[PDB]
């Protein structure tokens, strides 16, 4: 019931792939995944394994 | 070069970031599999057929590596964190805990 | 810029080994192997156990804590023809002898 095999398999399309190249855009919609199946994770390791690596690509990667 | 055998790590949630989510326990003992898989492996109870081919054909092709030590038997654990509307759930999470290594 | 975890060719020729001092069939077979990095995310898609990625995390807090290491995590048995004393084709099935896929542990 928790939807991150969904999110972190759609996200391993993306990057990699085909830094910044070009985006960002792949980590922005990887972490709406999360933020939405988030009710459904609360006791999920990869989730928040997901959760606690998407921020760690986002401050490296200097997007926003 | 030291072979493959369990080696102690004790892992602390806060120091991983995991206290944002789980409640107890503060940390625990993984532990982690580390070393070298050379001639012979057998020695190992935990050691497959293909683990031993790998090893031997390495022997012989320096470019194909050896065989690689990792955990062969785990254990789980119980945790507890957060539920809608702060109720505490306790969950056992499988293969935490490094009980033996081997190579594969 | 580092390869990630996924299975690789290998035929293994029993003759370049020496094994073909007591197999009789087949003269070798295609074995594989699992090499590459197994970097953030890890579960189902690369396949890997809880203590996995707890490794794999604890691994990018403390550099000196190996990440977790590519490995057969799915492996299928092949048929292998030997001779027993009496010096007779004898056929035996050998488990965990090709790997059919890789993940992290």
């Amino acid at each position: 019931p928790c939807k991150i095999l969904k999110c972190n398999s759609e996200f391993w399309s993306a990057t990699s792939g085909s830094d910044t190249p070009e985006f960002c855009a792949a980590l922005r919609s990887y972490a709406l995944c999360t933020r939405r199946t988030a009710r459904t994770c609360r006791g999920d390791l990869a989730y928040h394994s997901a959760v606690h690596g998407i921020e760690d690509l986002m401050s490296q990667h200097n997007c926003s | 070069k030291s072979s493959c055998k369990r080696h102690p790590l004790y892992v602390d949630f806060s120091d991983v970031g995991w206290n944002d989510w789980i409640v107890a326990p503060p940390g625990y003992h993984a532990f982690y599999c580390h070393g070298e898989c050379p001639f012979p492996l057998a020695d190992h109870l935990n050691s497959t057929n293909h683990a031993i081919v790998q090893t031997l054909v390495n022997s012989v092709n320096s470019k194909i590596p050896k065989a690689c030590c990792v955990p062969t038997e785990l254990s789980a654990i119980s945790m507890l964190y957060l539920d809608e509307n702060e109720k505490v759930v306790l969950k056992n999470y499988q293969d935490m805990v490094v009980e033996g290594c081997g190579c594969r």
